[PDB]
């Protein structure tokens, strides 16, 4: 099981930032994917999660008008797929390390994360 | 210990689970005169002559609709037929040129503002030293603004082909039939949940007629449950799997595309034609679908009553609309009278259960990626006149969000998922087995040597 | 399961025909092939007389009586019978009614108590 | 044809042995093998030529039904049963393969249950049946017989 | 091979019954089935691969000849005639199917004429032949025989 | 299967006659004919459909194995040997075809050597075997027999 994230990004305030997490080695569908933001001066904050089979988004109620999650699958190759994130209206308040992770098997209705990526970071 | 000898029997009624290739067949009646129907050409073998069904007394067999290779085969063959019928069409490579576009403002309602673009461009001609200035209307969802300059969306990744104007992708019913040496077993129990030891089994020559209708969220024109609404899933407590809900009564939905629409053809080359959308006759308004309100209440009451059997009879069940970053994961996609619709179902999945009509606004597209490919794209020619479809909603694809709060509630939303879930809703009753006629057993006879 | 009951004269004179019958209870004799007669003669032991196939009426007789014995059925009475012509003192014996089932799957016999017949 | 194709499947071995022609008749005759033998052209055929992939899938299905049929016939021939739906052999039952009496299996078991009981002795039994026939031919090539 | 393939077609049923191997030998061996079995490569083969439509038409013809042959052999096997060109059965003639004496049909009719006289009784007769064989096997599984 | 496929090839005709099932079992069962009969899909199959030339070559190989098998079986049937690996006939040996005694050929020659000695009399012998069977059937249709 491996989660591979894209590199660091810098953006002009008000611009959107898009980051991504490529997942492999387990069936991509099943096992919800969660996003968590780390702010060195505040701690961890949950942003939302995506249902990789259905293509459904669930968000933390701070970001409904700002954060969009998407997924890409190919029924051909069940062991591979990606999750993308788009965050709009980026401000200095959003300087953080953005992490990708996967829920512990048996906990799709919850969100402990067993596997983690690297952290973007953004600005 | 008796003094017995081996006796060999041939023609013994024994079988093993097996994977194979089914050959497909159709009812050569009204469908025989369709001529250009894709399904009527492929599933050519005539069937359903008052077909046989044989009850097997005392046979109990294990079924598993989630591991049923018949669905995977149906999926693969549908894709192959679509590629084969598009392969010999025009290939509209010459259209990915800069387009000069303005808004259509000619008697448009408020809900259509910015929906249509009037685009002119320099197209190739049949004689290769000339160019022509032509124009066509496009839907907003088919173009990309670049740098009034636009391009078609599918320029970065693929050529766009054009469906051939005479090919009809109408989902007439087809039947799957076993090859010699194989048999299809059918599970007849009413209230069968898709898995396990089905006690009432019969053999068939072929499956019932199945219409290969392709849609998301709401399953259209399938079979109905025999007695009660059925809820089936691979694992009901795992909010990652989809829930397939089969209604025991249809909900009628009336879909239309208003706007009289005209069509014109343009030569792009020597016998190579492109179909353009011409000016709309009459006014311009949105496509939409009508669902009876009382009916889409009574049938949710039935779905909820059945969901409570798995989630608790003191649990609050609420429905909510789809949420995601795409069109293909939030709308009800279907093909109607040849055109592709993407309808908004948030007007249906909006209620809480604690123990006139609904109008669904709808958008349409002409450039379809189809299935899940990145390259490969199709342009659907416009259809003249107006379009009206009357369809039966026979089932739902639902997902749960996960748990919620200590108030004990569950939230269900229209789901997405692979196209295979549409076929699993019809083929759940069938299994394919290989017949193995030899066997041996003890008897009192001995070969008499002479 | 059947019961076999024999009946007939316990005495026959030289050159007379001996006639013995057997009633069958519990099953049919119009079927169930293998209805037969067996003879037990003191000083000789057991031998077959022959048998009849209830379904077709065909018979087979031990060669020693090929020209002397007739076996036939009364399917209405559900009884069958044995007739042996030109009976002599040498034919004094204990006669039995028997049912022999012998197929690929089962083997069993049913025997009646028999009739002892004296021949002068 | 196909009027009770697996009708005896839930019945006992004894009763099911009386329907053997029912299953035998359906091994070489699927729908496509009937359409292929019409006096009139089937008409469909052009489809399977224009699109050669479908033509190949159909032939593979037809060839396989024939190969499976012939392999079963070859085994019956090797074991000394040319024709016949039921044939007796000289191989004794081991009472290890299955240890039940005749009155238990012919009357209480179905063929499916039997098949699931002795499936891992199938190759041993087939091997013995072949050896038995070879021994019989060796004895036939002796004019003093037995 | 093929030296008088339908030579008896205009002859009487009696005389024609003496040429049965002549037609039997030509059911599995057309020209292409001889070329396909040369020790040398046939050479032509590349044509049928370069152009797959012709390759498919040839295979369909070959597969069909085999399927038709095997179906006739299966019926003879089911009816209790494994091998033999002429076999006797236990099914009586109905005298409804055709009502002629032996001296009329064997000496005056050709097989083509006969075929056109009883063609709509073919399935009845075949059904009876199968029932007869099943009854015979039921009688064989009785060690007291007849 | 294939555990001594041509093992008797260098042995004498007499000894080699005892291994006849060994070669018979390998005429209808190559590797591809085993893969084609798996309960699971073979997986490979998509390759042979995507590229139809390979699909055709495989079918031609499978069809040919079947046709060759059936032709040999048809000849045995015509000659009056339905089944059996060894059968006696009524055709006398000519002593022109080969002029050796039994003690020389069964003990000193291999089958390959024998085949290279009488190969140009093969068709004569086959023709006689067919005539013999036809004569036998003519005699069978006489209720006074011999
Ligand atoms: C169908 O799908 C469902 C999923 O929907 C599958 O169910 C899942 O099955 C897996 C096992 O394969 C379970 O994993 C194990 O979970 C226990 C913890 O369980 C306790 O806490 C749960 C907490 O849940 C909270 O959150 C939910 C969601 O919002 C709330 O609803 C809850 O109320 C809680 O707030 C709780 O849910 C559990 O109760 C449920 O399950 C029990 C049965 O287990 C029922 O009786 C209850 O009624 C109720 O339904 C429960 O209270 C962990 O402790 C396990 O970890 C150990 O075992 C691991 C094995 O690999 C090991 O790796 C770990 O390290 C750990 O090992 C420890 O124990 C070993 C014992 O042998 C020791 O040897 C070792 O040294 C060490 O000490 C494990 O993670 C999932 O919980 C379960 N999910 C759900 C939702 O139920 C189901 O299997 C599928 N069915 C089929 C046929 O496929
Ligand atoms: C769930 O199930 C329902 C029920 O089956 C299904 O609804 C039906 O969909 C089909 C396909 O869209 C509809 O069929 C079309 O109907 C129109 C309207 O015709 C009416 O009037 C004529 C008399 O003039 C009546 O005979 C007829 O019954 C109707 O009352 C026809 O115009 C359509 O024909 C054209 O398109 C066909 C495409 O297959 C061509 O084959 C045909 O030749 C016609 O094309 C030609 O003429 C066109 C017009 O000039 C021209 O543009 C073309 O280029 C070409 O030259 C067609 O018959 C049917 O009516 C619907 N039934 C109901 C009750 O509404 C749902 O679609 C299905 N749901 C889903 C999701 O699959
Ligand atoms: C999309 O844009 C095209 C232009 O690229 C529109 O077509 C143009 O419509 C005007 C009228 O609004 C035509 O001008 C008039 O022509 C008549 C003769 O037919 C003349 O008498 C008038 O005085 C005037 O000049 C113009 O010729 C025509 N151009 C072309 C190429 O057809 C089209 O209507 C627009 N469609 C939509 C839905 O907006
Ligand atoms: C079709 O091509 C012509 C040129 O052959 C385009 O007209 C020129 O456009 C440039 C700007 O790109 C101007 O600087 C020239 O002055 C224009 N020339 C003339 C004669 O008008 C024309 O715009 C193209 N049409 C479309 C619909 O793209
Ligand atoms: C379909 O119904 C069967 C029962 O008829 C379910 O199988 C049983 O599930 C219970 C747990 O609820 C187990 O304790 C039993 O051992 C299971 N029985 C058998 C025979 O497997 C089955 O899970 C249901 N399927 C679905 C998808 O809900
Ligand atoms: C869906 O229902 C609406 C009504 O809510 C239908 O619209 C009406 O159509 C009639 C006939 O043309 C007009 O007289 C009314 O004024 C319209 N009402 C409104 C509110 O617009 C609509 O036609 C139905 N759609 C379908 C596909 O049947
Ligand atoms: C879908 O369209 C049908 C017409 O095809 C509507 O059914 C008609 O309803 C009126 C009452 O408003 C009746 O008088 C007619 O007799 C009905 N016609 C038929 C053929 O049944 C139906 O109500 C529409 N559905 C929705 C949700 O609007
Ligand atoms: C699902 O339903 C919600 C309403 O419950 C929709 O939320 C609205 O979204 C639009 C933008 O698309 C905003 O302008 C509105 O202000 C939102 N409404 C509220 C009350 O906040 C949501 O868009 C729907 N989702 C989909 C895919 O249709
Ligand atoms: C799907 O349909 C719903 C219902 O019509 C849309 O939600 C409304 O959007 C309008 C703006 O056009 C707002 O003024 C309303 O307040 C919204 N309704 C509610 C309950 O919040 C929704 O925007 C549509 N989805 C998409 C993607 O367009
Ligand atoms: C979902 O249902 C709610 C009601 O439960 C709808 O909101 C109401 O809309 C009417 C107008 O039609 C207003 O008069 C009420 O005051 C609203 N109530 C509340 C609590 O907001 C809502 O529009 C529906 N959503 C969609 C997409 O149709
Ligand atoms: C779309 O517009 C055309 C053109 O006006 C309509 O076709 C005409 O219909 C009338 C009857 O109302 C006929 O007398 C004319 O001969 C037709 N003209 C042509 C060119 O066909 C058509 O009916 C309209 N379609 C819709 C759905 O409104
Ligand atoms: C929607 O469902 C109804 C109910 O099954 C369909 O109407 C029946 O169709 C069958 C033939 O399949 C007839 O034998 C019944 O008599 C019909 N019932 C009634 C009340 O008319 C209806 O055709 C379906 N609609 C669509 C578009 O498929
Ligand atoms: C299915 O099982 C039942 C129960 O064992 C079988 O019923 C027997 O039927 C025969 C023929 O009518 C009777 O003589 C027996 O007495 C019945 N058995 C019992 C226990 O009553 C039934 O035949 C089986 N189905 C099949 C196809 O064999
Ligand atoms: C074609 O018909 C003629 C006339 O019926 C047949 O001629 C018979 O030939 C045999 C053999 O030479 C003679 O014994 C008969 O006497 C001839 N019949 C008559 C009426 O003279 C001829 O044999 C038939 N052709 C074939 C192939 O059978
Ligand atoms: C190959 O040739 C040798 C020599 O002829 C064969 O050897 C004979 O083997 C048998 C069995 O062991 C002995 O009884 C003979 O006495 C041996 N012959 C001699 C001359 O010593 C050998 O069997 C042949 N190989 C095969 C497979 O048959
Ligand atoms: C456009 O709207 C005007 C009224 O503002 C009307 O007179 C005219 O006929 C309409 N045009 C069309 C095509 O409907
Ligand atoms: C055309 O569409 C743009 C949005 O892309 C909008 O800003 C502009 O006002 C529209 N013009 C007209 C005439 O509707
Ligand atoms: C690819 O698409 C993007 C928009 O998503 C566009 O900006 C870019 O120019 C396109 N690439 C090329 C080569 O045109
Ligand atoms: C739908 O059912 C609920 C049940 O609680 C009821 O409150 C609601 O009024 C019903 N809606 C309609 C339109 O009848
Ligand atoms: C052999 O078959 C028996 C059937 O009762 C089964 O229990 C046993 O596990 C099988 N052996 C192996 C190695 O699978
Ligand atoms: C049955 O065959 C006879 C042959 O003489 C023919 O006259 C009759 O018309 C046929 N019956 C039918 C229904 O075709
Ligand atoms: C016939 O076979 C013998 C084998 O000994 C060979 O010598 C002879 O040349 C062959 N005849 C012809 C014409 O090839």
């Amino acid at each position: 099981v491996q989660l591979i994230q894209s590199g660091p990004q810098f953006k002009t305030p008000g611009a959107s930032v898009t980051v991504s997490c490529k997942a492999s080695g387990y069936i991509f569908t099943d096992y919800l994917i969660h996003w968590v933001r780390l702010v060195p001066g505040k701690g961890l904050e949950w942003l939302g999660r995506i249902n990789t089979n259905a293509g459904l988004m669930y968000l933390s109620h701070k970001f409904e008008g700002r954060l969009i999650l998407r997924r890409v699958v190919d029924w051909r190759t069940p062991s591979l797929g990606t999750v993308n994130m788009e965050l709009r209206n980026v401000r200095s308040d959003d300087s953080a390390i953005y992490f990708c992770g996967r829920v512990v098997d048996g906990f799709n209705a919850a969100g402990p994360l067993e596997f983690w990526g690297q952290g973007s970071p953004v600005i | 210990a008796e003094n017995l000898w081996v006796t060999v029997y041939y023609g013994v009624p024994v079988w093993k689970d097996a994977e194979t290739t089914l050959f497909c067949a159709s009812d050569a009646k009204a469908y025989e005169t369709k001529k250009h129907n894709v399904w009527a050409t492929h599933c050519c073998v005539p069937t359903d002559p008052n077909p046989q069904e044989i009850h097997l007394e005392n046979v109990t067999e294990e079924f598993n609709m989630w591991k049923n290779n018949m669905v995977e085969q149906m999926h693969t063959d549908i894709i192959s037929l679509w590629d084969q019928s598009l392969k010999p069409c025009v290939k509209l490579t010459p259209l990915c040129v800069t387009l000069q576009c303005t808004n259509v403002t000619n008697n448009i309602t408020d809900d259509m503002r910015g929906e249509l673009k009037n685009c002119s461009f320099n197209m190739t001609t049949e004689l290769r030293d000339k160019k022509q200035k032509v124009y066509s209307l496009f839907y907003r969802l088919d173009v990309v603004q670049i740098n009034k300059e636009y391009r078609l969306i599918n320029c970065n990744t693929s050529a766009i082909t054009q469906a051939c104007p005479k090919v009809s992708f109408e989902p007439i019913p087809i039947h799957y039939c076993a090859p010699a040496g194989f048999a299809i077993l059918k599970c007849k129990d009413k209230k069968f949940n898709g898995t396990g030891p089905c006690p009432s089994v019969s053999t068939v020559q072929c499956t019932h007629g199945i219409k290969p209708v392709v849609s998301t969220q709401l399953l259209l024109n399938g079979s109905l449950a025999e007695e009660e609404v059925m809820i089936r899933s691979e694992n009901i407590t795992n909010n990652a799997k989809n829930i397939l809900v089969q209604f025991n009564t249809p909900v009628q939905i009336n879909c239309t595309r208003p706007n009289n629409n005209t069509r014109k053809s343009i030569r792009i080359g020597p016998g190579q034609w492109f179909y353009a959308t011409g000016d709309i006759i009459g006014d311009i308004r949105q496509a939409h679908c009508n669902v009876s309100k009382a009916t889409w209440n009574e049938t949710l009451g039935k779905v909820v009553k059945q969901l409570r059997k798995h989630f608790g009879n003191n649990t609050i069940i609420r429905f909510a609309n789809s949420s995601g970053g795409d069109l293909e994961v939030t709308t009800h996609s279907f093909n109607c009278g040849g055109e592709f619709f993407y309808c908004n179902t948030s007007g249906l999945f909006n209620s809480t259960w604690i123990s006139d009509s609904i109008t669904l606004p709808c958008r349409i597209k002409q450039i379809i990626n189809m299935w899940q490919r990145i390259g490969q794209a199709m342009y659907a020619p416009p259809i003249q006149g107006v379009i009206r479809c009357v369809s039966n909603i026979t089932g739902l694809i639902l997902t749960r969000d996960g748990g919620s709060t200590n108030s004990t509630t569950e939230t269900f939303r229209p789901g997405g998922g692979d196209m295979r879930d549409n076929w699993r809703s019809e083929l759940y009753k069938y299994k394919v087995v290989k017949i193995e006629p030899l066997g041996v057993a003890p008897t009192r006879c001995k070969r008499r040597v002479v | 399961e059947v019961q076999l009951v024999e009946s007939g004269p316990g005495l026959v004179r030289p050159s007379e025909t001996l006639s013995l019958t057997c009633a069958v209870s519990g099953d049919s004799i119009s079927t169930n092939n293998g209805w037969s007669w067996i003879r037990q003669t003191p000083g000789k032991g057991l031998e077959w007389i022959g048998y009849i196939n209830g379904r077709s009426g065909s018979t087979r007789y031990n060669p020693s009586l090929q020209s002397r014995v007739t076996i036939s059925t009364d399917t209405s009475g559900n009884q069958f019978s044995l007739k042996v012509n030109s009976v002599t003192a040498a034919d004094t014996a204990k006669y039995y009614c028997a049912f022999f089932w012998s197929t690929y799957y089962k083997r069993f016999d049913v025997w009646g108590p028999g009739v002892r017949v004296t021949v002068s | 044809v196909f009027l009770g194709f697996l009708g005896a499947a839930g019945s006992t071995m004894g009763a099911a042995s009386m329907t053997l022609t029912v299953q035998a008749r359906n091994l070489l005759s699927g729908i496509v093998q009937q359409q292929s033998n019409l006096l009139r052209a089937p008409e469909c055929q052009q489809h399977l030529l224009k699109l050669t992939v479908w033509g190949i899938k159909q032939l593979q299905a037809r060839v396989l039904a024939v190969e499976r049929y012939l392999r079963d016939q070859q085994l019956l021939g090797i074991w000394g049963c040319s024709g016949k739906l039921i044939c007796c052999t000289n191989v004794p039952w081991n009472s290890s393969w299955s240890n039940r009496n005749l009155s238990e299996i012919w009357d209480n078991m179905t063929w499916l249950q039997w098949d699931k009981e002795i499936s891992n002795y199938t190759q041993i039994i087939y091997g013995l049946l072949e050896e038995s026939q070879n021994q019989q031919e060796k004895n036939e090539q002796d004019l003093l017989a037995l």
